[PDB]
């Protein structure tokens, strides 16, 4: 039981944290590039209709 | 099922599994009315208890439930449990039963809350007589089958479990609570959980940690250890006995802090030096990484043995496998005291024997080139330094050196650095030395700072037992008075004496390291170099170090080099210890300035490694708050803000770092990939911090041991080709090392073509050049890891110089430090007497199966493989020794550690 | 009803009605008034509503703070 | 009347949210930290007062208050 838990308290506490992260990210991502990327996005959306 | 009545033994039973008559009407009848009738009801016990064992067979809720529905009322309602005292006290045993079939068997929400509470009261009160122990026991090693005791049985048990640990959450404790209504301590139920304590290990692996972590004691863990060392051997053996015990220091190793984790792994290193096998006791020893728990083992074997025999050879093999040095020095003088022999003795000790096992294993592997042909501007710099790195370690490349024509075409930094870069061909090895003289002697200032860098590398294997000690050399140099020569001489003395605390390395390093009044930029390593010296230890957090970088601060804010490097020093100095460095972050903090709180985020990692995930949300709202706050307007001051953001974004991944290498050791995957997002994040919050971010990704992999390495930093890389700074790949290379050419090649493919497509800048070439280098080592070598290797939860100190840079944009002076490297690890070889050089068999496994380890000892199936090969990497790493069908016997158990074999032929 | 009206047109004309009826009146004298006012701003501030609803809600605006408040 | 203004509430809303989902994933290194927490804050002091760890808070006494402001 107590060996189990070992394995069982690394991987609950990492990946979920992770999800947590990735999550809150989303926004994330798109901030620090906003005028290259939605630059390009622009450029992108207007030639193809 | 249906009545049946009296008329054979078998129908009784039968009888009593819809309604009891001898439990039921009788009894209830005989305790309501005549009191002369507690003798007739004293002999019916028996009879009552064996009903019970016979349907027990019967499983159905049904039968039970409605069977002893009037006993259950009975309690309180005709006999109130004090209506003949001891009488219903002793009867309390098939009543119980009656309680756990509401609990368990029936679920009624309302009465399977409730009678929760009163089966805790009545567990503690007849866990006095200690029959309440006997009531455990007899469905613990069972008598019969059914569905309902194999969770019933918990339900007593949970009862313990329940009210420990609330007595630490809600301050009042014992039965003031009413979720138990049971006293937490007293002679009535300690004497309870003791005897339950013993069948629980007997039979099951349960209830024992539940008590020791919930005591929230050492004390707990010191009972254990009574018990624990009767079974060693009769009841089970040695090897299952242990995986219990190192077991008990991991599974609640990444929750207990600071003062509660070092106290709980001082009683596993007890159970061991108890139990037979001493080689388990220098494992937990070391994890301590207190001068004292060492000292003990090695006293062991050496002290009560006047004679030399297995034992003084013995003592040397277990001291000799730490690299960091810190139990070679203490270990030594003890051999010269007792005087058996010398010369022996001494050498065994010191990393001067892993010297001469480099050239039986060099000999199979021998010698391929591929450094580069290139000459002429930035070209022959980045070719000369790439030579070295090739040959990291023992290897022989004398007479390319001795071609002095493109040694001499190097200039400026590039001198300095291309002196260091030969030193490094004769790393780990006594001769070199002379290569390094010729240009010391001679020409301008800068070839000689290089040959004392070069000095600094070779003296890593050659340090200890007073055979030309790093020391000796470099004492002169740093008595000359010239910035240049100083600096360079302490940066690798304490290159060479690692974690080695020595007397005469220490007290020389310690008057210095106290002036910054003077503006001097290459004065980082004054402080560098004692950091590194600190580490593998226990730390005094010392006061030359702290001192000298408030002065600092307030001397100047020009150089922004300067005190970007003097920031990380102190973080590093601090590692090796995480109780005291708690204290240090208030006196830190005390003197509050925006360019202070720079250093404060990095020694908060420190301060709560191996417990960090209040130290991980920390490090993600700090990279939050600069953006949050122009958030609100939405709707001297250079250098400050600078140091305050790269600061964190370094403190982040460090403290990811440390905490996935101590902690339990499935979660590694993930660690890696926190880091991908935190880029991510990165990727549309800070533009100025990605630059910091790209570089810092690739020592977070290295430094936490990620399982995955083919997909990962491969696929990282093509992002990071459009984006500036080429520092990036280097620190990529440092985690894809692995075991050479396995991981290795993918990099060598995909390093090489952006480096060879592209040319834009010799600049940006010379660092995507060094990397590609760095990553092999022919024909399997060595390898480099981060990890002791000796423990894989451990950290070494040789690499932490590769930890450090990665914080700052890419320099020519930042070169000169990238050439050392060091970190080597030994590949085993089977000793005799007569010190034997070759390995019979091994067995090496790449993925453990073992669900009763996390490290994995090694499975005794493995896959079988010849004499003489290096100890395999990620996807290799668990080790078995092959050689008992040979019948050789390991003295010094490998489990994929570093150590060197040693076996017993009888 | 009429300044969440299907057609557009109407409310134009409802928000510069009420604006009209409820010049210079204190939001402690008709809580409405702030209400109503914060509409106009909340029309403005979007940028997915009709140009014949933003037209109508700066019109009306002007009117509520008009002749700096003393008319 | 009035002037509005407020468009960094969005912001702090977003890091909010974000702090109370990674209790909850915590969850489970946190309990054994308030094993530890809680003996210190007790021989000593909550911080450099005496008061509110007697209770809950302090007090447990009814909160609400009626007819209170002007009328």
């Amino acid at each position: 039981t107590r060996c189990k838990l070992k394995l069982l308290r690394m991987e609950r506490i990492k990946d979920h944290l992770l999800l947590e992260e990735e999550f809150v990210s989303n926004s994330e991502i798109l901030k620090p590039f906003e005028k290259k990327q939605e630059e390009e996005k622009k450029q992108l959306e207007e030639i193809r209709g | 099922m249906v009545d049946e009545s009296d008329k054979k033994q078998q129908t009784i039973d039968e009888q009593s599994q819809i309604s009891p008559e001898k439990q039921t009407p009788n009894k209830k009848d005989k305790k309501k009315e005549e009191e002369e009738q507690l003798s007739e009801e004293d002999a019916k016990l028996k009879t009552d208890l064996e009903l019970l064992v016979e349907r027990l067979k019967e499983d159905d809720s049904s039968l039970y439930e409605a069977s002893l529905n009037a006993l259950k009322e009975s309690i309180k309602n005709s006999t109130s449990s004090m209506t003949a005292v001891p009488k219903p006290l002793k009867f309390l045993r098939p009543t119980y039963p009656d309680l756990c079939s509401i609990y368990d068997k029936w679920t009624d929400p309302n009465l399977k809350s409730s009678l929760a509470d009163v089966l805790s009261i009545l567990a503690m009160t007849y866990s006095e007589n200690g029959k309440h122990d006997s009531l455990r026991y007899r469905l613990l090693s069972d008598v019969s089958d059914f569905e309902g005791w194999g969770h019933e049985y918990i339900r007593h048990l949970a009862l313990e479990i329940g009210e420990v640990y609330n007595d630490q959450v809600e301050k009042d404790a014992e039965d003031e609570t009413s979720s138990d209504g049971s006293k937490s301590d007293g002679s009535a139920a300690t004497s309870g959980f003791e005897f339950s304590k013993e069948d629980t290990l007997r039979l099951c692996l349960d209830i024992v940690p539940y008590f020791l972590k919930h005591n929230g004691e050492e004390d707990a863990v010191d009972l254990l250890l009574e018990i624990e060392s009767i079974d060693k051997l009769p009841q089970f053996v040695d090897e299952n006995t242990f995986q219990r015990v190192c077991q008990y220091m991991v599974a609640c190793v990444p929750l207990l802090p600071p003062p509660e984790d070092v106290a709980f792994l001082k009683t596993a290193y007890s159970i061991y030096l108890s139990q037979n096998e001493l080689t388990d006791a220098i494992a937990l020893a070391v994890r301590l990484g207190e001068e004292d728990m060492i000292r003990s083992v090695f006293d062991a074997t050496s002290d009560p043995v006047m004679h030399k025999q297995l034992a003084y050879i013995l003592a040397a093999q277990k001291t000799s496998f730490e690299y960091e040095g810190v139990q070679d020095i203490i270990g030594n003088g003890k051999l010269s005291e007792h005087f058996l022999y010398l010369a022996k003795e001494l050498n065994l000790t010191g990393p001067k024997v892993p010297e001469d096992i480099y050239k039986s294993h060099l000999d199979n592997s021998k010698s391929v080139f591929s450094s580069a042909g290139l000459d002429s501007a930035q070209q022959n710099l980045a070719s000369s330094f790439v030579n070295g790195f090739l040959n990291l370690g023992y290897c022989n490349d004398k007479l390319i050196v001795d071609n002095d024509n493109w040694v001499y075409k190097t200039k400026g930094d590039g001198m300095t650095s291309a002196v260091a870069s030969i030193g490094s061909i004769y790393q780990w090895n006594l001769d070199g030395l002379q290569q390094l003289d010729k240009y010391l002697y001679v020409d301008e200032p800068e070839v000689k700072a290089g040959a004392l860098l070069g000095i600094g590398i070779s003296a890593s294997g050659v340090h200890d037992g007073e055979v030309e000690p790093a020391l000796l050399l470099l004492q002169d140099y740093v008595t000359n008075p010239d910035t240049k020569i100083s600096s360079a001489a302490i940066l690798g003395l304490g290159i060479a004496f690692a974690g080695s605390k020595n007397d005469e390395v220490l007290g020389l390093l310690l008057p210095i390291a106290a002036s910054t009044d003077l503006p001097i930029e290459t004065a980082a390593m004054a402080s560098l170099a004692l950091a590194h010296v600190f580490v593998g230890t226990c730390n005094g957090d010392i006061t030359t170090s702290i001192m000298d970088n408030f002065l600092e601060r307030t001397a100047i804010e020009l150089k922004t080099d300067w005190v970007r490097f003097l920031a990380l020093a102190l973080g590093i100095l601090y590692m090796g210890q995480g109780e005291q460095v708690d204290d240090v972050l208030e006196t830190i903090s005390a003197i509050e300035h925006p360019m202070t709180s720079a250093i404060e985020v990095l020694v908060g990692s420190c301060a709560y490694t191996g417990t960090g995930d209040v130290l991980l949300i920390q490090d993600l709202l700090h990279r939050l708050t600069p953006k949050n706050v122009k958030g609100e307007e939405d709707a001297e001051i250079k250098s400050e803000e600078k140091k305050g953001k790269s600061s964190d974004k370094d403190a982040t991944t460090d403290g990811k770092n440390d905490d996935e290498e101590e902690e339990k050791e499935a979660g590694i995957v993930d660690e890696l990939a926190y880091a991908v997002l935190g880029i991510a994040l990165i990727a549309l919050g800070e533009d100025i911090g990605k630059e910091m971010s790209l570089r810092h990704f690739g020592h977070l992999m290295h430094y936490g041991n990620e399982h995955i390495r083919r997909m990962v930093p491969l696929a990282m890389g093509i992002v990071s080709v459009s984006d500036p700074q080429m520092k990036v790949f280097d620190t990529l290379t440092r985690f894809s090392h692995d075991a050479d050419l396995e991981v290795s090649m993918n990099s060598i493919f995909a390093m090489g073509l952006c480096g060879a497509g592209t040319n834009n800048a010799r600049l940006a070439q010379l660092l995507r050049q060094l990397a590609s280098y760095y990553s092999r080592e022919q024909d399997a070598l060595f390898i480099t890891r981060l990890a002791q290797g000796l423990l894989h939860l451990g950290k070494g100190t040789m690499t932490m110089d590769v930890f450090n840079d990665a914080h700052v944009l890419n320099k020519v002076t930042l070169a000169s430090i990238l050439t050392t490297a060091v970190g080597l690890v030994s590949p085993s070889f089977m000793l005799k007497h007569h010190q034997l050089f070759y390995m019979l068999n091994a067995g090496i496994r790449p993925k453990f199966i073992l669900a009763l380890n996390d490290e994995g000892e090694p499975i005794k199936v493995n896959v079988r493989v010849g004499q003489a090969v290096e100890t395999v990497g990620q996807a290799g790493r668990p080790k078995k020794i092959t050689g008992w069908i040979t019948q050789s016997t390991p003295v010094l158990l490998n489990h994929g550690e570093r150590a060197e074999l040693e076996t017993d032929e009888y | 009803p009429l300044t969440k009206d299907p057609v557009d047109f109407v409310r134009q004309a409802a928000m510069i009605a009420l604006s009209m009826i409820l010049i210079q009146q204190t939001e402690k004298l008709n809580p409405q008034v702030a209400d109503i006012n914060k509409n106009f701003l909340s029309v403005i501030t979007n940028k997915h509503q009709e140009g014949l609803a933003k037209f109508g809600a700066c019109v009306a605006q002007g009117i509520m703070n008009a002749g700096g408040r003393n008319v | 009347p009035r002037m509005y203004e407020e468009a960094s509430g969005k912001e702090v809303e977003k890091v909010a949210t974000a702090v109370l989902s990674t209790t909850a994933r915590a969850k489970a290194r946190a309990k054994k930290t308030k094993k530890e927490k809680g003996p210190n804050e007790e021989e000593k002091k909550k911080e450099h007062e005496e008061k509110e760890k007697e209770r809950e808070t302090n007090k447990k006494g009814i909160k609400e208050t009626k007819e209170n402001d002007e009328e």
